[PDB]
């Protein structure tokens, strides 16, 4: 019970289906526990505060 | 240092045949 110094391992996240007609077919995706993004390219917050 | 990583190791075994000795031991 502790915060991580060094970076961790990842799925990693990736993006999907955002525009207004998609017409998916459910093929192939990871069985394994992934994360999928809506928008595209976020993470968004470069203030530091020293 | 940089990345955490992860290692594996298994218990050896060491065996040779029994050696011949020329000294004895009781009387």
């Amino acid at each position: 019970d502790d915060v991580g110094i060094m970076q961790q391992k990842k799925p990693p996240t990736v993006v999907q289906s955002r525009t207004d007609v998609f017409n998916e077919q459910f093929a192939n995706e990871a069985l394994h526990p992934m994360t999928k993004v809506i928008f595209n390219g976020l993470d968004v917050n470069t203030e530091v505060q020293p | 240092a940089k990345i955490a990583t992860a290692s594996s190791a298994r218990q050896t075994d060491v065996e040779k045949p029994a050696d011949v000795t020329f000294t004895i031991e009781n009387v």
